[PDB]
């Protein structure tokens, strides 16, 4: 099969910037015909995928003129002159010269900011729940930057990589900013067998983790 | 004029079928081959394969054998996708995406159609208050919260005073635990507001008409 590698996974942009973007094919996408079927699509976060450049470097109708793509062979590049907030969210290759088409992994066009370190609160499980029989601790890692980070829990003074969710939102509208959820759920059983619970976050803003725990 | 509208989600337990109808527009339907594209949470776009128009073929990409099926209704220009023998693997978008030959893409796309397969049952949520728990404190602003646990189907609507709180929200999206769906949702106001102005999470689950308030009270 053909292997379509995207990079970078995430591109940080600021908008009225230029934006250029890597695709690369296992195999030569020039076809015996003489035509190169690599194409481009933009999804929008909930919005179906967009059709962008055809063939290479043949911008679709309707398609903005600040989009170019270029390359050959195996390697292919798509370019954005000056990024608008409309070209937001994340880009596809796609390859159709070889037998099944394949796309890339996906590259997400997103907003560059200045760094901001987590605000990290920890909640030790609610009286009702602990009540139902149940026990989750939960920690709210909110509007940092980059979105790059790693939360480790420690159930008295060791680390728990077990019976931990994990959720992240998209980049915020209005600053820019990531946020992370994290919850350790443990029976009530094991809550009532220990006495500190911590949440550790590490982040790029820091040469220390930032640490939240409590005792019950 | 070219449209591709497709139908509503689905919910379906393991084993079912499902038909997922791709409704076509302002072209020739019979002059156009039709794609069809899962795409799983957060994943990238994976061609399941097409059906040509004039000769009615399909093709299948070697991890869609066996249990679909592609077919049009070309009177009502509809394409449909056929899925027997549902698979938890089965749960993801599937897109329909019309394709012009002559560049070998897809151009016009459908809006996506998200497939959920489950055993579970209905479900209403459980909702949990997150108020701090006796520690750290000052500053100029403090962090409460609500889980949302135990839920089934997706989603739940989550909002704070009714909606009237927004700029300090965050709701993140729900995650499996064991058949189940859990999210939390954090607000931040500024610590003299709080507990003197009241802060209450609504959380709505239309899947089961449930909706409730949780008062966050210092606990
Ligand atoms: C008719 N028909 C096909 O043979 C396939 C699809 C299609 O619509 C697409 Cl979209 C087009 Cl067009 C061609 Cl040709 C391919 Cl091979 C790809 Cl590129 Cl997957």
């Amino acid at each position: 099969e053909l292997v379509m590698t995207q990079t970078p996974l995430s591109l940080p942009v600021s908008l009225g910037d230029q934006a250029s973007i890597s695709c690369r094919s296992s195999q030569s996408l020039v076809h015996s015909n003489g035509n190169t079927y690599l194409h481009w699509y933009l999804q929008k976060p909930g919005q179906s995928p967009k059709f962008l450049i055809y063939k290479v470097s043949n911008r679709f109708s309707g398609v903005p003129d600040r989009f170019g793509g270029s390359g050959s062979g195996t390697d292919f590049i798509l370019k954005i002159s000056r990024v608008e907030a409309e070209d937001l969210g994340v880009y596809f290759c796609f390859q159709s010269t070889h037998f099944f088409p394949t796309f890339g992994g996906g590259t997400k066009l997103e907003i560059k900011s200045a760094d901001a370190a987590p605000t990290v609160s920890i909640f030790p499980p609610s009286s009702e729940q602990l009540t139902s029989g149940g026990a989750s601790v939960v920690c709210f890692l909110n509007n940092f930057y980059p979105k790059d980070i790693n939360v480790k829990w420690k159930i008295d003074g060791s680390e728990r990589q077990n019976g931990v969710l994990n959720s992240w939102t998209d980049q915020d509208s209005k600053d820019s900013t990531y946020s992370m959820s994290s919850t350790l759920t443990l029976t009530k059983d094991e809550y009532e067998r220990h006495n500190s619970y911590t949440c550790e976050a590490t982040h790029k803003t820091s040469t220390s983790p930032i640490v939240k725990s409590f005792n019950r | 004029q070219i449209q591709l509208v497709q139908s509503g989600p689905e919910l379906k337990k393991p084993g079912e079928t499902v038909k997922i109808s791709c409704k076509a527009s302002g072209y020739m339907f019979t002059n156009y081959g039709m794609n069809w594209v899962k795409q799983a949470p957060g994943k990238a776009l994976k061609l399941m394969g097409w059906i040509n128009p004039y000769t009615g073929e399909s093709t299948f990409a070697d991890d869609f054998k066996g249990r679909f099926a592609f077919f049009l209704e070309t009177s009502a220009t509809t394409a449909y996708l056929q899925i027997n023998n549902l698979k938890n693997e089965d749960m993801a978008t599937y897109f329909c995406a019309r394709g012009t030959t002559i560049v070998r893409a897809m151009d016009y796309w459908g809006q996506g159609t998200s497939l959920t397969v489950s055993s579970a049952k209905t479900t209403p949520p459980s909702v949990y208050p997150l108020a701090p728990g006796s520690a750290a404190q000052t500053n100029s602003m403090v962090t409460l919260g609500c889980l949302v646990k135990g839920y089934f189907p997706e989603p739940v609507t989550v909002t704070w005073n009714s909606g009237s709180l927004s700029s300090g929200v965050h709701t993140f999206p729900a995650v499996l635990q064991s058949d189940l769906y859990t999210l939390s949702s954090s607000v931040t106001v500024p610590s003299s507001p709080r507990p003197s102005e009241t802060v209450t999470c609504n959380v709505a689950h239309p899947a089961s008409s449930t909706k409730v308030d949780k008062k966050i009270v210092p606990r």
